[PDB]
DNA sequence: TATATATATATGTGTATATATACACACATACATATACA
DNA sequence: TATATGTATGTGTGTATATATACACATATATATATATA
């Protein structure tokens, strides 16, 4: 089997070995007969033009490879370049130059080892590049190429280590891939994840692994795709998920809402979805030697495979989630709010936050801090602020779940009426807050936009017992510390 | 088994020359259709072999080519 | 992009919401265009000849695409949104 | 640069209406989560 | 495939807490909109 392929990038130089069966090192009779001189098999396949081992592909074969030319497109852009490649008893190094100009002689020797080793330098000024490539360019390649080699890690079988640069590639599962692509977008976010499964053969033996990431954050339909090997960008599996997913987003959407005339399509639907698909599909075909764009009929898919329901239902109800909420986020995007004008910044903590109670308390206090030389140590609004508390503050603890995990933990989670008040969403966004942390360090407390939160409420018993109270349990239910 | 190939059974077997040699769903396939002294250009839902609309594409440019090389010229 | 570009400056203007931030699928989803013509120096992706290939400031050092049109267009594109 | 639109703001004394929160508890409507199965 | 079974919402009463909005009327000013000039 092979069990490595180790891709490497260093100084120009890029260089793939893997280390199964090696390339037959034996006299190739044909090519011999052609060139009148002693022609071994790899020279064919480094060398050779539409010669390979694919010019006659099975219609259930699953490699990429098809049309003998890959090889010598790589020889023709080197400079210079090294085929090594040993069978268990031979090793065949092989120098192929001069953008396939200059063919050394092989050199053969006895070896006990076993792989295929390709080594060599492209032409970078010929192609555009800086000689030798300059930071930049070296940089954003060896990123290129790093993502190559997690794709095949995630295409791979499971007995094979995808190594770059040495280091082992972390994406073994489609899943992976996703969040790689997702971490800056939607990072934490919810994988539906599918094997997509077919019931006839060839196409049961090579079932599609499917994660998707859905968030309101994602402009446009976006999908990563590695078939056969291939990191291709069109194709119609994509469609086929597409197209089944609308179908369902469409009937539930016209069933949850109540308004019952609204017609959304395929962008509507799929536009917050980012897919990666992997795996391999027989039979396939493509549009140039590239392989952006395979080819296939539309109905291999809906005659053979089956995207399992879970992932259908799992994914519509994210997609109709959104879309309603975009159609009622113009509704969310007005409080009564006089920003401090140190709010937020390198003297944040200096800050005082004057929570009033309704809007002549705002007068009051707005009053208050503008005597500008009849009080000159009192305060103003260069580290104080104003806000309203709206009346009388919802609680929280008759508003509010503790469900149990598997892991033994008990997580806090809220009403939708509560996430809902626009009260308290005011002065979460005001002060900065987050739910999920706990505030025990001052690394973290020192986080927020103002340093102390002053409730400025009546002193009859009403305001001075029941909202301040209110106000001391939200805290308290949420942050103690 | 290591095989070399010429141009002939090569573009015969290969996809890489003219696209898939089989029908395949041609994405955005359209066609012009008459309906009473009015062109209609049209999809056409039904797969087709990339590779046959790629030789008559291949002449037809070749024609329009000859055009652009002696648009400017006496003959 | 260039359809896009006015298209977002005249819809902020046009609105009084003044905060909605439209991409490019909106600016050009209802949008019909035939471009024919010849342009120097292109380099394809196959045989096929599917995908042109081009550096994207080949259009934006030398060619303009007149205002009337792209008033036109956003006029209608905005009408739309 | 010009003549020309059509919508737009603010003042006092008037004419009409809208809406968020707390607090207790009997009652009504919505699943949904299992448990025999089938 | 029916059944319960434990979940979650949801108005409703009195006495409290804090707000929101349409319209008429005269006249001076305004800021961008518009022809046609060219």
């Amino acid at each position: 089997k092979v069990t490595y392929i180790k891709i490497s990038f260093d100084k120009g130089v890029f260089s793939c070995e893997n280390d199964g069966p090696g390339i037959p090192i034996a006299k190739h009779e044909q090519a011999s007969l052609i060139a009148k001189r002693d022609v071994y098999v790899p020279e064919v396949a480094s060398c050779h033009f539409l010669a390979g081992t694919n010019i006659n592909k099975a219609k259930d074969c699953i490699k990429g490879g098809t049309n003998g030319v890959g090889l010598k497109l790589a020889m023709v852009h080197s400079q210079w370049a090294i085929l090594t490649t040993a069978d268990g008893a031979q090793k065949y190094v092989q120098h192929i130059n001069q953008r396939l100009d200059i063919i050394e002689p092989p050199t053969i020797t006895p070896s006990r080892e076993m792989f295929t080793r390709i080594e060599l330098m492209p032409v970078y000024q010929e192609l555009g590049y800086a000689e030798p490539l300059s930071e930049t360019e070296q940089a954003d390649l060896s990123a290129w190429i790093y993502l190559r080699a997690c794709q095949c890690a995630a295409y791979v079988g499971k007995g094979t280590t995808i190594y770059y640069n040495d280091k082992p590639c972390r994406t073994g599962s489609v899943m992976a891939l996703a969040k790689m692509y997702t971490l800056l977008s939607a990072p934490n976010s919810t994988i539906h994840t599918a094997t997509i499964k077919a019931d006839a053969k060839p196409y049961s033996l090579h079932p599609l692994q499917v994660a998707a990431v859905v968030s309101p954050k994602f402009k446009k339909f976006e999908h990563v795709s590695v078939i056969n090997g291939v990191n291709c960008v069109k194709g119609e599996h994509v469609t086929f998920l597409k197209k089944t997913i609308n179908e369902m987003v469409v009937k539930k959407f016209q069933q949850t809402i109540k308004d019952k005339n609204r017609k959304t399509t395929l962008r509507d639907s799929c536009s917050n979805i980012f897919i990666v698909i992997v795996g391999s599909i027989p039979g396939i075909e493509w549009t140039g030697q590239r392989k952006d764009e395979l080819s296939i009929a539309e109905n291999v898919f809906k005659t053979h495979y089956s995207i399992p329901s879970s992932f259908l239902t799992s994914m519509t109800k994210s997609i109709v989630d959104i879309l309603l909420q975009s159609i009622s986020k113009k509704d969310n995007h007005v409080d009564k709010y006089t920003r401090a004008r140190n709010a937020g910044g390198k003297r944040a903590q200096d800050c005082m936050l004057l929570a009033a109670e309704g809007d002549s308390a705002l007068s009051l206090l707005r009053t208050g801090l503008t005597l500008g030389k009849s009080n000159p140590s009192g305060p103003s609004f260069d580290f104080c602020g104003m806000i309203s508390l709206g009346g009388v503050i919802m609680n929280a603890c008759k508003k509010v779940t503790n469900i149990t995990t598997d892991s033994g933990e008990t997580i806090m989670v809220r009403n939708e009426q509560l996430t809902n008040n626009k009260v308290l969403q005011g002065i979460v966004q005001v002060l900065g807050l987050d739910f999920n942390c706990h505030y025990k360090t001052q690394e973290e407390r020192a986080k927020l936009r103002y340093g102390c939160i002053v409730a400025c409420v009546d002193q009859d018993l009403d305001g001075c017992g029941k909202i301040l109270g209110l106000l001391l349990a939200y805290f308290h239910l949420f942050w103690p510390q | 088994a290591f095989e070399i190939s010429d141009f002939k059974e090569h573009a015969k077997k290969k996809s890489m020359w003219a696209g898939a040699l089989n029908k395949v769903t041609i994405s955005g396939l359209m066609g012009v259709f008459t309906e009473d002294e009015d062109l209609m250009a049209l999809p056409i839902h039904r797969d087709h072999c990339p590779a046959l609309l790629k030789i008559f594409d291949e002449i037809i440019v070749n024609a329009t080519d000859h055009e652009r090389a002696c648009h400017n010229k006496t003959k």
